[PDB]
């Protein structure tokens, strides 16, 4: 049956063009249809909330990807906007052809889309992350649009203090797309976390924020550092004997501290909740400003009985060391604390987030694992063994045993061959030869009915870099037969980037050039129609490359000194004219490990521009409507609908 | 609970020697005193011979090169680093119109110099005190270093051998040693001490440290300032002679300067770029510290009072364009400074986490309501503030304050009636300004309640004003409050004529203050013997506050006329030398009063003043001829200095009235006997070990 | 085994007490402005315990330069004391007194200002110097010499040479000392003029009048009470309580004890005592080369 397919992202962003896709299906060879697509309000009477763009599809020119701009004045004109958050808007495609030819109920067909006023990217940073009352705090705000280019729109910036009182408001033009300001933290201020927020003036919902902590002036005579021998303690009953630590203390000007250091041991839990041994404490005279401490198993057992073995076991806890050191000459005591000493099942840990939860009978299934060591880095080079048990009805339950070494970003992608008749896949993964980092998963089979399956085949399992070309194989699977073309489209961030049509071959291959429009991750969605039922599948491709679109490299060159100080040259190298914002920070504040207030890095901005990703899960599922809304699309053909998203966050 | 903090405070040491019984007398809270006392008693005798957060280091040097650079293909920056204590992380991010944003990977930079010199100076030294400098030599190498160290010569300091003497110091490997240089300052100035270290033959290594040492004159500083009335329309005041200083406690060594400043443009001097809208504001002009909550209003209300004058008289053009930026910068600073004091229910406390004050809550409501003129759009928080203020109104119609910020009346017996009326009239003024915050169509119950609260309070003020036992201060606020809120005319009239019946007048001046009965035995019924050749006697802060309220009341009651002219003339000649008045409260109210008068009495015509000053000082005979006018902003720019001990002779002409004031500042050897009458203070230093031995028994 | 020892960073303890002499109920906020002794700085750790503990004494404090400011909610009517600790980073010696002032904040007319100094018999009052810098610091001090004391370079007419040649003198008296009493960083002597020789600014000077002479606390000089001195120098700029000029002893001032009849009649000084009287008569009547 001839029909019109309407595609669009799940949510609408005000001030951001919505890329809507139209596709004409099953029409006679000489047929030509023209129409118009626009947004309209269902909350009031159906007034258009946007301009209307026209389209024309032939049977041999059957698809078009259209940019629908949604401005503020028309959203205000259709009575939609302001304080109330998360309304729903209709995107309708209009043509006489639905009534004139198909004899449907009305001309229009459409889908309900969630409406958000958030737009653009706003980054903001302070000249220091921690302050004392009386200090001057300088901050700057960067403004960019959806396509990650500097924006000239005006912004509204506000500061709120420890108790949430709006204390400074400033609204500025942005001719340079960067804003700089300064203020002085009052000398009588209470200690606590202040917050700076900034949003586009007409955005309302587009706010981003950074925060800093002001607290009392503390500058000690000497710094104290606690360093465990292993930053983790294995909780395996066969090996609990690691715990040992080094103590170190030295002046700001370098002189080692001679005194007596007292370390007291305990246990820490979720969200703090201190508890410690009242009968165990170890003291040592410092030598070379250092000391080396160990904890015996018998002392640990005696302390565990003193605490009556707590709740159950130590797996969820972390070893807690509080250090008090008092210098012998001065007689002044200084304090330190170590709060990162977790009891671990294994130093390595498995993550199976990128593994799809849906099988395709007769097509391979990719187990994709991430192994990260402690809390510091992804583990590169560690073997990962996979045991996959196929459950097939009334037949042999075959098992597949295969291992692979992590490389690059610490990832392993292992193909598992799925037979044409399956009930489920029982999966168990083991990482690391000496210690057992384990994970398990069970993937259920799709129903025996349905219109068929589509396999989007990934031959090169390695994560692409920006500049690589990824090859994807499309093959209809199993029951399906007698169809013409494959239809596919690319989704990156919040919009459809590209949409195309592929004629079938014995092996149908599609090549995607991974440029900077697809960073940091994109979805490949493909589908074909079996009569009046769509068959669809998808996969998410995480681009594993932190490289900039441009480039900024810092390098300190030759130096020279006449002894009032020392001079050195700093080189700023980049590609194309750019505004380079600089800043120099003392490493001492981050060396201790206090707070997660890292400065802006390339991983965070990639995470920030990926906040507009509407997809949920790593790949589509059993039904085509599930596949499309898992990818992040709204879809309607006049016969099947996709329900509007009730929350911007994933379920 | 708070009992944990009270027990922790009980075991914490105190600098003073305090046993637990007298120490627990200060807490004044029963559910805190019981754990505080028991934990103190535990620590007092039974104990012989952290719990929450940890003390992570919080002071870090400011972010140098916090800047943006326009970078093309590449750019080269030269950095200068004195010997770095810690490693720097140099960060950077790029924003380009063509290729988007890029965050650069950081580069580490440290200067770990082999030989490092560390000089430390005292904050300030008085001349002919002796000090032994101990610059510390740091050797970070794995070997010994023998360096030749010397302190550079400089005049005014007694260096050893004039500064050419050098000492050979062996600094061991990986350690530090000081080298002692004794020096005696003989002249009071800011001198630059430069310590130089150079390796003698062994290694060509060196370092140098230069720091400025402040040498001050002996004794303690003393300050006296006096105001002279310049009027050529009166032929008696066309010439006057200013006598020199002859204080018997003055320090002998060193000549001192008497500073004078003359003006014929008092409003621009007071509220212009040289005065209230200086980049430091009136806060910089006042001598007082400004830590407390009330003092923060000196950033806003004088700045607002200056803005209203310049806005409504239309002469922002006569001030530099930096002035408008100064005003909004001061208002933002003051608004941020006070909002830390706001409590959850909308009240304001004198100090952080202290009890609420009805007076301060009213004061903040009054000023921040005026602040909506150019920093508006915040009605909710001011509506909360006034709604809390309504809850402090008693059945009498008056308001109660459990912890008042400002006590001022000295009329015994009636002091409680004065303070209750003064507080009530002050809250009424604040509530009246609160009406202008919300011109909203809705939220009228608050508008109706504050209108009803003002009417009940005005009836209370009317009874006490008609009874006529009030002091001068209470009647001053009451007369303004009744005129401001447009109280019944019968109440308005009795308060006005009761206020005027307490006025004191002399020459061209009208003022209020301390008029319980007949205050002098030689005066005529209304004037007094004072002529322009005599100085204007400086009045206490109470008199300036009362006269400012009376002047504000006169502007609402009549507008211009002689009574406002004579009252404002006295106020403009009570201001301190460098701007502002006695303290914060009298300054803010007087600047509001003078601003309202200056807007009403402004004229576009130009009147001038010619002043010729002359004196014979240490620099000989000097004379200055200045012609001034009403349109000429002036101030600190043209201070004129003469020798303190020599008299100044001035002659004045023109067609306008002006003001001359003189500043005498000098150090003293004794504190005379005109102080330590009402209040007392004694300060002693006992030595650390001697006090430790007295405490440890 | 025994050691002679002097420590770096000497430390002292402060005690500040305030009270209201009046019986009136008026209190109000007041500020104690204590100017520290030279080189010292107050410990912020001890100051915070005064304000931030449950047994609060001081309401708030500010350390600004050598000043320690203490905010008080009210001034008690009974003597109430607050103390803290202060240390000296860079050793300053010969420390001279400093001042402190307690004043009503909103009525600064009400105030009490006092001088306070280092504790006697402590290293703060003592010197610390090499011989050269202490000799350099004494160069400005007055010319203290004994009765009829003559130096190597005195040229047998030295008193007349001092008065009329170099450095030339502007006043000249012969006085008897009554007492000395201390001032802040100074010492002043109450003297009675036995005989007037020459004057310039002090026009109404005459014999048997009182007059005050001041010398710095650092200097060697002190005029002993109950003795007679011939002192002559340059006019100053200060006056005493009753309006008479005060005089400053520096390197341009001549200071000589007057000899007794026993010293004059002794064979050693019979000629020197005659030369002094001959100078006294010529300078007292004729003046400088008339
Ligand atoms: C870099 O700077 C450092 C610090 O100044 C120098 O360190 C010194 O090194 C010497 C050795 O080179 C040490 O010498 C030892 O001195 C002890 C104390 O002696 C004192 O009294 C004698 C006179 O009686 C003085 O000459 C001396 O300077 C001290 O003031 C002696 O007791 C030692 O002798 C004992 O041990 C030796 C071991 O070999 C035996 O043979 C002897 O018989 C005897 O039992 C010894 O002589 C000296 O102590 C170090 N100084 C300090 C403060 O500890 C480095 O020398 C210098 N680098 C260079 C290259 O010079
Ligand atoms: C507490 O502190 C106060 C202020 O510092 C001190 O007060 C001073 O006291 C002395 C001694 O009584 C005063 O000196 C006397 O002043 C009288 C008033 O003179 C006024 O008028 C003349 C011009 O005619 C001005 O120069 C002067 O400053 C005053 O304004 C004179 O009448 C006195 O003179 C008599 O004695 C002298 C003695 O030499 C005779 O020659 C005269 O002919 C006449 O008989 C005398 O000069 C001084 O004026 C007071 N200061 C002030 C500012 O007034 C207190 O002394 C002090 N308390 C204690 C206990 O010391
Ligand atoms: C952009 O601004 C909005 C608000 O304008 C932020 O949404 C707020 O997020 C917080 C945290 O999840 C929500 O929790 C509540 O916050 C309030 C303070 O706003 C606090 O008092 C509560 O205890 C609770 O923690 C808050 O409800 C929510 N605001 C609304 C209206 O729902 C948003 O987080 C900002 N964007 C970013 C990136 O931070
Ligand atoms: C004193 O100030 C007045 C202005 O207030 C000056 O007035 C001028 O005086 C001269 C004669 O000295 C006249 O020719 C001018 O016409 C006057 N100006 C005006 C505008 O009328 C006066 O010059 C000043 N005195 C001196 C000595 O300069
Ligand atoms: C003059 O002073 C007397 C003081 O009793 C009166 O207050 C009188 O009212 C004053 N004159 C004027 C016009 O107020």
């Amino acid at each position: 049956k001839p029909r019109l397919l309407l595609f669009s992202p799940s949510v609408v962003h005000l001030g951001v063009p919505l890329s809507v896709g139209v596709q004409l299906q099953d029409v006679p060879r000489g047929q030509v249809v023209k129409g118009s697509v626009f947004l309209r309000n269902p909350s009031r009477n159906n007034v258009p909330c946007s301009p209307k763009v026209d389209f024309t599809l032939s049977s041999e020119r059957d698809f078009a990807l259209l940019s629908l701009q949604v401005p503020l004045k028309d959203a205000k004109s259709c009575g939609l906007h302001q304080l109330l958050r998360g309304p729903e808007v209709q995107l309708v495609a209009h043509s006489p052809w639905l009534k004139d030819s198909l004899s449907r109920t009305t001309n229009i067909q459409g889908i309900n889309l969630l409406f958000s006023s958030r737009r653009g990217h706003l980054f903001l940073q302070t000249d220091q992350p921690i302050y004392n009352p009386g200090q001057r705090v300088r901050y700057r705000v960067f403004a960019l649009d959806q396509k990650m280019r500097p924006s000239t729109d005006t912004i509204t910036v506000m500061v709120e203090n420890s108790h949430g009182l709006r204390v400074r408001k400033k609204e500025v033009y942005m001719p340079s797309s960067i804003f700089q300001d300064d203020f002085v933290i009052p000398d009588i201020s209470e200690p606590g976390t202040w917050k700076i927020s900034a949003r586009f003036s007409d955005g309302l919902e587009s706010n981003s924020s950074t925060q800093f902590e002001v607290k009392k002036y503390v500058l000690p005579n000497f710094e104290v550092k606690i360093t465990p021998g292993k930053p983790y303690i294995l909780t395996v009953p066969g090996h609990l004997d690691e715990m040992q630590l080094d103590i170190q203390a030295r002046y700001i000007y370098g002189k080692p501290v001679q005194g007596v250091a007292y370390v007291r041991f305990g246990l820490l839990d979720e969200d703090g909740k201190k508890t410690f041994f009242r009968g165990l404490e170890s003291q040592t005279k410092l030598v070379n400003g250092q000391s080396h401490i160990s904890l015996s198993k018998a002392e640990f057992q005696d302390a565990l009985e003193k605490l009556n073995m707590g709740i159950t076991d130590l797996q969820g806890l972390r070893l807690y060391v509080a250090a008090a050191i008092i210098e012998s000459p001065g007689g002044e005591m200084e304090e330190a604390e170590l709060t990162s000493w977790y009891f671990v099942s294994s130093p390595f840990s498995l993550d199976l987030s990128k593994t799809k939860r849906h099988l395709v009978p007769g097509a391979p299934f990719l187990l994709q694992a991430l192994v990260r060591e402690m809390s510091g880095s992804p583990a590169s080079g560690i073997p990962v063994k996979v045991s996959a048990t196929v459950s097939s009805p009334g037949s042999v339950p075959e098992v597949q045993d295969i291992q692979q070494n992590t490389d690059g970003s610490g990832q392993v992608s292992i193909p598992i061959i799925i037979p044409q008749t399956i009930s489920e896949l029982q999966l168990s993964v083991s990482a690391g030869s000496p210690h057992p980092a384990i994970a398990r998963l069970t993937v259920a089979a799709p129903p025996s009915g349905g219109p068929g399956f589509l396999s989007i085949e990934r031959p090169d399992s390695r994560p692409p870099r920006v500049g690589d070309t990824l090859n994807l194989n499309l093959r209809a699977v199993g029951s399906g037969a007698t169809f013409s073309h494959y239809y596919y489209m690319i989704l990156s961030r919040g919009q459809i980037v590209f949409m195309n049509r592929e004629p079938k071959r014995t092996l149908t291959s599609v090549s995607v050039f991974v440029d900077h429009h697809l960073a940091p991750s994109f979805y490949f969605v493909a589908f074909y129609y079996h009569g009046d039922h769509p068959v669809a599948n998808s996969l998410r491709v995480d681009v594993q490359a932190g490289a900039c679109e441009g480039k900024l490299e810092l390098s300190v060159d030759g130096a020279k000194q006449y002894r009032n100080g020392e001079s050195v040259k700093l080189h700023l190298e980049t590609d194309s004219l750019a505004l380079v914002a600089l800043g120099a920070l003392d490493t001492a504040l981050y060396a201790a490990g206090s707070k997660s207030h890292k400065p802006l890095n390339m991983g965070k901005v990639f995470e920030a521009m990926n906040s507009y990703d509407l997809g949920c899960g790593p790949g589509g599922g059993d039904s085509a409507l599930q596949v499309f809304q898992a990818a992040g699309l709204a879809f309607s053909d006049g016969d099947q609908w996709t329900l509007s998203r009730k929350r911007l966050s994933c379920p | 609970p708070t009992a944990k903090r009270c027990c922790q405070d009980g075991v914490t040491r105190l600098p003073m020697m305090r046993s637990c019984e007298q120490r627990a007398a200060r807490v004044q809270q029963p559910d805190c005193r019981e754990p505080f006392l028991s934990c103190c008693q535990f620590a007092e005798s039974l104990r012989k011979k952290d719990e929450d957060d940890i003390p992570v280091r919080s002071f870090f040097p400011e972010n140098w090169l916090w800047r943006v650079e326009t970078v093309d293909r590449f750019q080269i920056l030269t950095l200068w680093l004195p010997d770095s204590l810690t490693t720097w992380e140099i960060h950077g991010l790029s924003l380009s119109k063509t290729k988007g944003l890029c965050v650069a990977t950081p580069v580490q930079l440290r200067v770990f110099r082999e030989f490092h010199l560390h000089l430390r100076l005292p904050m300030s030294v008085r001349r002919f005190e002796q000090l032994e400098l101990r610059p510390v030599l740091y050797n970070y190498l794995d070997k010994n270093l023998t360096v030749s160290v010397h302190v550079s010569p400089v005049e005014g300091l007694c260096l050893a051998g004039g500064g050419g003497l050098a000492q050979q110091v062996l600094v061991p490997a990986g350690s530090a040693r000081p080298v002692a240089f004794s020096v005696v300052p003989t002249a009071a100035a800011a001198v630059s001490l430069k310590v130089v270290a150079r390796g003698s033959f062994e290694f060509p290594v060196g370092d140098a440290v230069s720091k400025v040492l402040q040498i001050e004159k002996e004794g303690a500083i003393h300050r006296e300032e006096l105001v002279y009335e310049l009027n050529p329309l009166d032929h008696r005041g066309r010439t006057l002679e200013i006598p020199g200083n002859s204080d018997p406690n003055m320090i002998p060594d060193g000549d001192f300067n008497s500073y004078v400043r003359v003006t014929a443009s008092d409003p621009l001097d007071t509220l212009g770029s040289e005065g209230a809208l200086s980049p430091g504001g009136v806060a910089s002009l006042l001598r007082l510290p400004r830590g407390c909550g009330e003092q923060t209003m000196i950033y806003l209300a004088p700045t607002l009072a200056a803005s209203r004058y310049l806005d409504k008289t239309e002469q922002w053009s006569t001030l530099p364009p930096e002035t408008k930026d100064h005003a909004v910068d001061l208002i933002q600073k003051g608004y941020m400074r006070i909002q830390q004091f706001r409590k959850a229910d909308g009240s304001y406390a004198a100090w952080l986490s202290r009890d609420s004050s009805t007076w301060l809550t009213a004061f903040v409501l009054k000023v921040l309501s005026l602040a909506q003129e150019q920093v508006g759009g915040s009605p909710e928080k001011l509506q909360e503030t006034s709604n809390w203020l309504l809850s402090q109104q008693q059945a009498d119609g008056s308001f109660q304050d459990p912890c008042p910020v400002l006590d001022r009346s000295m009329q015994g017996g009636l002091v409680g009636n004065d303070e209750t009326v003064a507080l009530t009239a002050f809250v009424t003024i604040a509530l009246h300004h609160g009406l202008a915050v919300f011109q909203d169509e809705g939220a009228e119950p608050l508008k109706q309640r504050v209108e009803a609260s003002i009417s009940k309070a005005n009836s209370f003020l009317g009874e006490k004003a008609s009874a006529g036992l009030l002091g001068a201060h209470a009647a001053a606020i009451t007369a303004y409050a009744l005129s401001l809120t447009k109280a019944p005319v019968d109440l308005l009239g009795v308060a006005h004529n009761n206020l005027m019946a307490m006025a004191q007048e002399t020459g061209d001046n009208l003022y209020w203050g301390s008029v319980t009965g007949s205050q002098s035995n030689a005066v005529s019924p209304t004037p007094a013997p004072r002529n322009p050749s005599d100085p204007m006697p400086q009045a206490p802060a109470l008199w300036i506050e009362t006269t400012a309220y009376a002047l504000l009341h006169l502007l609402l009651h009549e507008g211009k006329a002689e009574m406002a002219d004579q009252a404002s003339a006295w106020l403009t000649r009570q201001g301190s030398f460098q701007g502002g008045f006695r303290s914060t409260q009298d300054t803010v109210i007087a600047l509001d009063a003078l601003s309202a008068y200056w807007i009403a009495s402004h004229t576009t015509e130009e009147r001038g003043l010619n002043v010729t000053l002359s004196s014979t000082g240490r620099n000989g005979f000097k004379s200055h001829a200045l012609q001034l006018n009403n349109r000429q902003i002036r101030g600190l720019e043209e201070e004129l200095q003469f020798s303190l001990g020599s008299k100044i002779n001035v002659k004045v002409g023109g067609n306008s009235k002006g003001t001359l004031k003189v500043l005498r500042t000098y150090n003293v050897l004794d504190m005379k006997n005109t102080t330590c009458q009402d209040l007392q203070i004694e300060v002693t230093v006992k030595g650390h070990v001697e006090y430790t031995m007295e405490a440890n028994e | 085994a025994p050691k002679v020892v002097e420590e770096q960073e000497s430390r002292v303890h402060y005690t500040v007490c305030i009270w209201r002499n009046g019986k009136v109920g008026l209190s109000g906020m007041a500020i104690a402005d204590v100017t520290l002794l030279s080189g010292f700085h107050a410990l912020r750790a001890d100051l915070e315990k005064l304000t931030s503990l449950s047994d609060r004494y001081v309401s708030h404090f500010e350390t600004e330069g050598p000043h320690v400011l203490l905010y008080f909610d009210s001034v008690p009517t009974s003597r109430e004391c607050v103390g803290f600790e202060a240390v000296q980073e860079v050793p300053v010696g010969l420390v001279q007194p400093a001042s402190a002032t307690l004043y009503d904040y909103y009525n600064p007319e009400r105030r009490c200002s006092v001088f306070y100094g280092a504790p006697s018999k402590s290293r703060l009052l003592a010197t610390l110097c090499s011989a050269e810098v202490c000799q350099c610091a004494e160069g400005k001090c007055p010319r203290q010499r004994r009765a009829l004391e003559r130096g190597l370079q005195d040229e047998d007419g030295y008193r007349m040479k001092f008065a009329c040649y170099y450095p030339r003198v502007e006043y000249g008296f012969q006085v008897k000392v009554l007492r000395e009493d201390s001032r802040a960083a100074f010492r002043l002597f109450e003297t009675k003029i036995t005989q007037v020789l020459h004057f310039t600014k002090d026009v109404k000077a005459a014999a048997n009048q009182m007059r005050n002479f001041l010398v710095r606390a650092s200097c060697r000089l002190r005029l002993e009470p109950g003795k007679e001195y011939l002192i002559m120098g340059l006019d100053g700029a200060t006056y005493d309580l009753e309006g008479h000029p005060q005089y400053l002893l520096d390197s341009n001032s001549w200071i000589e004890e007057m000899p007794s009849e026993r010293l004059c009649r002794s064979t050693r000084q019979r000629a020197a005592c005659a030369q002094l009287n001959d100078f006294l008569q010529e300078y007292g009547t004729q003046g400088c080369q008339v």
